[PDB]
């Protein structure tokens, strides 16, 4: 089981966020969930196998989501965005019945065998000959909702700004700066928008050692940051390439990065 | 819309344990089917519990869920340093497809070893140079807990102007992980003797300097 969400890591205000979530591993019931950079996990909607759509009551009116079984796929549609609306989107799998019950020691009617069926009692004898102990009930709705499987997610960001593609400079340490018996490597990914960037070494066949940090925000609004790599001096004849991948261009970097040699 | 309230952040110590609260009314917790969720920033959103009771597959034995009316609760017994992380509580409210999270807690660990920051700084490339600008990265990693202050230099004298650093984020083996940058002309890089990154963590602290004209 695996949700794979794809769409635009950026939108203009006012214009429609338009979502797509791929399923692979199965054909259940798939939602939507979100969470906002400093907010709760907020739900959107969903599409079960009969294909019928649930929607969060306060953004239903903005929302809109629809499944095509032949593809695999399910759709999502945010319509007149706000920055309120930049979040990481999460396509899911999700459990949806509802089972009718009795709230307490409360039975159903049905279950007693006499007065046929209605809705719910506390006791079959007291509410069958009336006595004053009897206490009934209508029939109550038990409404049961999980998430099973999480996509890994798809940064969105509402923003008017164009998009930055990235300066990729190489990070080596000055000459006479520790020798320490390990080097350290790097890569800045400089001066770009919106989020996020994709950053691997050797074309993803280097993950040992990799130290890839959170971006910094600069108050031009460009975000910068930094992938490093650490090399033991038993090292030699490697090289260290990274790779810079940023989605909202389309563009991918590719930086050897060399010590210096002093 | 509606709410189910959880306190803000809660503490266990090592090994011990912790429980954490959602309360809502009888129209969403009273389903008697609550679910919740762990989030570890930088990673997707993880299945703890539904059903009040049920654990997740691959959900360890110490995560437990119960139910007392409105109100539900997380017990995470055995506290380890990954179990830091954000906690939401859900519950769908009339309607299957109508869920609704709760305001979210998060939990720290206490009790864990102090750890030092390690510091890297990092010149400006030759390439960004010829285009007359100038970035000194700072990295700052394995430290914890997971606060430290950032100050550079330059000739030894504080600077004030065009610095940016990040917040701390926990790494995988949950120390954690920050960065600084200083933006500079190539003319500011030259001119100066040296710039240094100075972290202090928990009243220690750790100075990395670089040298313009031995840089090379």
């Amino acid at each position: 089981v695996q949700l794979r969400e794809s769409g635009p890591s950026l939108v203009q205000p006012s214009q429609t966020l338009s979502l797509t979530c791929t399923a692979s591993g199965f054909s259940k019931a798939v939602g939507w969930v979100r969470q906002a950079p400093g907010k709760a996990l907020e739900w959107l909607g969903s599409i079960d196998t009969g294909g019928s759509t649930g929607y969060n009551p306060g953004l239903k009116s903005r929302l809109s989501i629809t499944k095509d079984n032949s593809k695999s796929q399910v759709s999502l549609s945010v319509s007149s965005v706000t920055t309120e609306d930049s979040a990481t989107y999460y396509c899911t799998t999700v459990h949806q019945e509802t089972r009718k019950t009795c709230s307490d020691g409360y039975i159903a009617v049905d279950s007693c065998g006499r007065g046929q069926s209605d809705g719910c009692v506390n006791d079959c004898n007291s509410c069958y000959y009336g006595w004053r102990n009897c206490r009934r009930q209508p029939a109550i709705h038990s409404y049961e909702f999980h998430v099973d499987a999480w996509g890994r997610g798809l940064l969105v960001t509402v923003s008017s700004a164009s998009t930055t593609a990235p300066k990729v400079y190489p990070l080596s340490s000055c000459c006479g700066d520790k020798s320490s018996s390990t080097v350290t490597l790097g890569c800045l990914v400089s001066s770009y928008m919106p989020e996020p960037v994709t950053v691997t070494w050797n074309s993803g066949a280097l993950k040992s050692g990799v130290h890839t940090f959170p971006a910094v925000l600069q108050s031009s609004g460009l975000y910068s940051l930094s992938s490093m790599v650490t090399v033991p001096g038993s090292t030699s004849g490697q090289t260290f390439t990274c790779n810079v991948a940023h989605p909202a261009s389309s563009t991918k970097v590719d930086k050897a990065v060399e010590p210096k040699s002093c | 819309q509606a709410v189910l309230n959880q306190p803000s952040s809660v503490s266990g110590s090592l090994g011990q344990r912790v429980s954490i609260t959602c309360s809502g009314s009888s129209s969403n917790v009273g389903n008697g089917y609550v679910s919740w969720y762990q989030l570890i920033p930088g990673s997707a959103p993880r299945t703890l519990i539904y059903g009040d009771t049920s654990r997740a597959s691959g959900v360890p034995d110490r995560f437990s869920g119960s139910r007392s009316g409105n109100t539900a609760t997380l017990t995470i017994s055995s506290l380890q340093a990954e179990d830091e992380a954000d906690y939401f509580c859900a519950s769908a409210e009339d309607s299957s497809s109508n869920a609704v999270f709760g305001s979210g807690t998060t939990l720290t660990v206490l009790g864990q070893p102090k750890s030092p920051p390690s510091v890297t700084l990092f010149p400006p490339s030759t390439e960004e140079l010829n285009g007359n600008k100038a970035t000194l990265v700072c990295l700052i990693s394995d430290f914890y807990p997971g606060s430290v202050t950032v100050v550079w230099k330059a000739d030894g004298s504080t600077i004030t102007r065009n610095v940016e650093t990040t917040r701390a984020s926990k790494q995988s083996n949950s120390k954690y992980a920050a960065s600084s940058y200083l933006s500079l002309t190539s003319s500011d890089w030259k001119s100066k003797g040296s710039y240094s990154c100075e972290v202090t963590h928990e009243g220690s602290t750790v100075t990395k300097t670089v040298k313009p004209s031995e840089c090379s």
